[PDB]
RNA sequence: GGGUUUACGACCUCGAUGUUGGAUCAGGACACCCAAAUGGUGCAACCGCUAUUAAAGGUUCGUUUGUUCAACGAUUAAAG
RNA sequence: AGAGAAAUGGGACCAACCUCACAAACGCGUCUCAGAGAUAAUUAAUGAUUUAAUCUUAACCUAAUUAACUCAUAAUAAAUCCAGCCCUAGAACAGGGCACA
């Protein structure tokens, strides 16, 4: 996971949930697309 | 409204000696230490125990020993 | 009544005669504490409801004292109990299933072989110590320039506060506080002089009152099942049990001098 | 109302649809020239949380939302009203409306706290440890900022946080 | 129809809709049909047969999938939707497969 | 109208015991009140000096509500003294441990911040639920009116009722919940 | 965004706020060294690198230098 | 995953050794050290807004889950006799003994 203050997804497979109060790009392809806005 | 309620029982009459059973009901006493007794009068006046405790000579002095009275 | 697994047992209040060794089987030496119970009653019985709300109380009381210095409630409740007053009087909490009536002495065969308990007591009293002695603070250097210093604290606190801490260790009463030993194993249990070996050190001066009850440690919490629910009732078997009862480890005196092979 | 109703017979599976009779609109609306639902009932404005009877008029029986294709409401009031749909919920409103488990219902847990008028989740807030000055204070934001302009009999502005 | 394609239909026998063109509820028979149909799954198993059973007074489309588990689901769609016949099949060769 | 002093005076300063029902209430609007029968606002013979004050009894007190997701924001720190010993707990926590501590604390706060605030507080009495002692069930004269009007549920509403109501709109037959 | 080094201004004290290092005592913050739960790795395993949450507890013994620092010896789960 | 051993620290004591020319004090010597909930980050179960999927600032129940932090549990928890003499109790004040001998 990378903590970011702007989320932009990197591959087609990205998709952006919204979770505990914050948005995670969440990429099951590529799990080093992890991204958590803080 | 609705009625007077009125109890009235005395349970220390004895069949021996009435000038006795009056007697039982009237020497009931009780004595208590400074902090009970406190505790005692702030439960039942729903008060603090700040207040039951007694003053000083400073202040027991100054208080006007003839106040007004209006009406 | 039935023992039950989430019940408690009374306990006891004993006597700290002293201490000894106590080799085992395995060559092993290991240190118990005799504990004497001279004379252990039920002095008075407070309900659940009027004690705790979860729990009964039990009220023991300890050795044998005298009439003649003692006031005028305690004399006509003991009166009233039919029994001498007794020294130490202390509250164990039990279940409601384990209740006894007052007046009940209690033997030392209340205990088999093998048991884990707690052991309650005052300590020995040190009276007013220092911090070196109290909490264990390092003094400074002996000769190297120290002036009027090779005890002293210290700081007791820092400069922004401008006061000290309610949780500063400072020089203070030491020793006259209750204070309780949990899993002590027991090892012997003499029945004619009732007698308690109890391993490990005991919280308290010899000749003093010690509160003897059940481990309420979590390993031990189930382990009243094979126990005298209620109390050790001797009238009740009809047997009288050995002079001591050992542990299933414990070298007795009668030894053929165990070798290792 | 559409069914989906399966048949288990002898390693045979029967799936079937069946239209069951749906209750029509009323006959005569305040406001037929409306286009939007709400808007021609002329209850724009008129809603909020407590308003059980206009909810429940448009959610699934499992609580969910029902799509705007099929309803037919416009974006600003669908999103009102799914924003009351999430409050009453939490409130503790529309108890017919939850799943059945009869394996979940036994094993009771601690009771659900008394809410209403609450915005976010209970489950996706953190309680604040700071809580600020006077001057920089953390408002505690109660009710949508979506109702805003609902009418005011009383003139004063919603307070949206405190 | 990539769900029927990454499926793995490989575990069935014979599929066959049974429909008429001529009636008003055939839009969603004739999308499973396409979609059980397409190349994909073609190319997923040869060993399987699709057929088409094209009437005029039948007035009621069905699905027959029988499978090599001694399956035979037959579901009867004239209402429901095309996706939800298509997840409901998926599911059922899923579990039983 | 004519009476002796004496009693005229005691019936002018005399003592009042309010009831007030928490289920479904908010802690605000309860203390408001609360504060407000305690303070003695609520009669014209009041007075700072005077001792003008009246018992609230709270029922209900498990079953607060609070507006908000403030169960879970707001806490409530406090601070035994020694170093470390800073707790803070959640409203819900607290709620949790005692559930007298929450409109307890809230009117001990709403209260003014001079000594009568302890005297005034001593005659409180709070209960969480609708277990009252005979002792102090008698001394109850009225009732306040809740300040939050309790808002039905959906299974509370008569069928009358539902079908006045009228529907808004009409679903398709093809659709399925 | 913070006010931890230097400097910047001289607002509070020059009819006194006694100035570095060590001994004892530590309190607090997390921008976490270990211990705990995890994500990603050009992560094969042991060793590693970064990110998240977490402060109830610890963070050594010696030679030299007055030394904070600094280099070295031996360790620890670590010598913040 | 399963068995043990040790140290630190909290709390205690002299059976033995050690200091020990007072009967005690002491370590270098000996004993004990714990059950439940909760979570932050992070995973999965059903499921709509978005008739698919999707851990949900969508509800309802779900589960493995850091440390704190509380609670089970334990410690005190019998009040109005105290002249004098002792105490392993103590600055004074307090506390426990003075019937078996
Ligand atoms: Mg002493
Ligand atoms: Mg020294
Ligand atoms: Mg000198
Ligand atoms: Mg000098
Ligand atoms: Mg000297
Ligand atoms: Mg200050
Ligand atoms: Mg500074
Ligand atoms: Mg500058
Ligand atoms: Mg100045
Ligand atoms: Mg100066
Ligand atoms: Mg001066
Ligand atoms: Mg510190
Ligand atoms: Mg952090
Ligand atoms: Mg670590
Ligand atoms: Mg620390
Ligand atoms: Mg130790
Ligand atoms: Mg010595
Ligand atoms: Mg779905
Ligand atoms: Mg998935
Ligand atoms: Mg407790
Ligand atoms: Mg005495
Ligand atoms: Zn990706
Ligand atoms: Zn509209």
């Amino acid at each position: 996971f990378k903590t970011k203050g702007v989320l932009k997804k990197r591959c087609r497979d990205c998709y952006l949930v919204k979770r505990r109060g914050r948005w995670f790009i969440y990429c099951k392809t590529n799990p080093k697309h992890k991204q958590r806005q803080m | 409204t609705k009625p007077i309620p009125r109890p009235d029982p005395v349970h220390n009459i004895e069949e021996t000696h009435d000038l006795v059973l009056k007697t039982r009901l009237e020497e009931k006493g009780e004595h208590l230490e400074q902090g009970p007794m406190i505790e005692q009068l702030s439960k039942m006046f729903f008060t603090t125990k700040h207040r039951w405790y007694p003053r000083g000579q400073y202040h027991r002095r100054r208080r006007k020993p003839n106040p007004p009275k209006d009406r | 009544h039935p023992w039950e697994p989430g019940s408690s047992r009374v306990g006891l209040i004993a006597l700290k005669l002293g201490m000894m060794p106590l080799w085992t089987k395995d060559g092993q030496k290991h240190v118990v504490t005799l504990l004497q119970v001279q004379d252990c009653h039920v002095l008075k019985y407070t309900p659940k409801e009027n004690h705790n709300g979860r729990m009964a109380a039990l009220t023991v009381g300890g050795k044998t004292v005298s009439h003649f210095h003692k006031s005028a409630s305690i004399l006509e409740f003991y009166q009233e109990l039919g029994l001498p007053p007794k020294q130490k009087v202390k509250i164990f909490n039990v279940t409601e299933n384990a209740v006894i009536k007052p007046g009940t002495p209690l033997y030392a065969a209340h205990f088999r072989p093998g048991q884990y308990v707690d052991v309650t007591a005052k300590t020995i009293g040190k009276g007013f110590q220092g911090v070196m002695r109290r909490w264990g603070f390092k003094g400074q250097p002996a000769t190297h320039g120290q002036t009027k210093t090779h005890r002293r604290p210290g700081a007791i606190s820092t400069g922004d506060v401008a006061r000290v801490w309610p949780g500063t260790k400072m020089p203070g009463q030491l020793g006259n506080i209750d204070r309780t030993a949990f899993g002590l194993k027991v090892w012997r249990i003499n029945t004619k002089h009732n007698i308690i070996y109890v391993n490990g050190s005991v919280p308290g001066h010899k000749n003093c009152l010690v509160k003897i009850k059940d481990s309420k440690l979590p390993a031990y919490k189930d382990f009243c099942k094979n126990l005298p629910f209620p109390t050790y009732f001797p009238d009740g078997d009809e047997e009288a049990l050995p002079e001591d009862l050992y542990d299933e480890n414990v070298c007795q005196p009668g030894a053929p001098s165990i070798t290792f092979t | 109302f559409r069914e989906v109703v399966e048949i288990l017979d002898g390693k045979t599976t029967i799936i079937e649809g069946r239209i069951t009779e749906t209750p029509q609109e009323s006959p005569n609306p305040p406001n037929p020239t409306g286009q939007c639902p709400i808007c021609r009932w002329n209850l724009k404005h008129k809603y909020n949380y407590e308003d059980v009877l206009l909810l429940s008029q448009f959610i699934r029986p499992h609580g969910g939302m029902l799509p705007r294709r099929i309803t037919g409401l416009c974006q600003e009031e669908h999103l009102k009203i799914e924003e009351c749909v999430k409050m009453a919920h939490r409130a503790g409103l529309l108890p017919n409306h939850r799943p059945k488990l009869p394996e979940g219902f036994v094993p009771k847990s601690k009771p659900r706290l008394n809410r209403y008028l609450t915005r976010w989740s209970p489950r996706s807030v953190k309680p604040i440890y700071n809580k600020g000055h006077r001057w920089n204070k953390v408002r505690m934001p109660v009710g949508s900022p979506l109702l805003k302009d609902n009418v005011s009999y009383s003139g004063r502005p919603l307070l949206l946080y405190h | 129809a990539a769900a029927l394609a990454r499926l793995g239909l490989r575990a069935v026998k014979q599929v066959r809709v049974q429909f008429c063109p001529f009636e008003k509820n055939v839009e969603s028979t004739r999308t499973f049909l396409q979609a059980v149909s397409s190349e994909k799954v073609r190319c997923t198993n040869l060993n399987c047969s699709v057929i088409a059973d094209v009437r005029h007074d039948g007035s009621e489309p069905c699905v027959d999938v029988l499978f090599g588990d001694g399956h035979r689901l037959i579901m009867r769609g004239a209402h429901l939707t095309a996706q939800e016949m298509l997840t409901a099949f998926a599911s059922h060769i899923q579990a039983r497969g | 109208s004519s009476f002796s002093k004496a009693p005229q005076q005691w019936a002018t300063f005399a003592r009042v015991w309010y009831l007030l029902d928490g289920k479904m209430q908010p802690p605000g609007k309860l203390a408001a009140m609360a504060s407000v029968k305690l303070q003695g606002l609520h009669k014209p013979v009041y007075h700072q000096l005077s001792d003008c004050g009246d018992h609230v009894v709270i029922m209900n007190t498990r079953h607060i509500a609070f507006s908000g997701n403030k169960w879970e924001q707001k806490v409530y720190s406090s601070h035994t003294g020694y170093p470390g010993g800073f707790r803070q707990v959640t409203a819900a926590q607290l709620h949790q441990k005692d559930p007298v501590a929450i409109v307890k604390l809230a009117i001990y706060g709403m209260l003014p911040k001079n000594l009568h605030r302890r005297t005034m507080m001593q005659r409180l009495h709070l209960f969480p639920d609708e277990d009252i002692p005979e002792d102090i069930l008698k001394n109850l004269v009225e009732e306040l009116p809740q300040p939050r009007k309790v808002p039905r549920r959906l299974d509370e509403y008569t069928q009358e009722e539902i079908e006045a109501f009228p529907r808004v709109w009409s679903p398709p037959e093809d659709y399925r919940l």
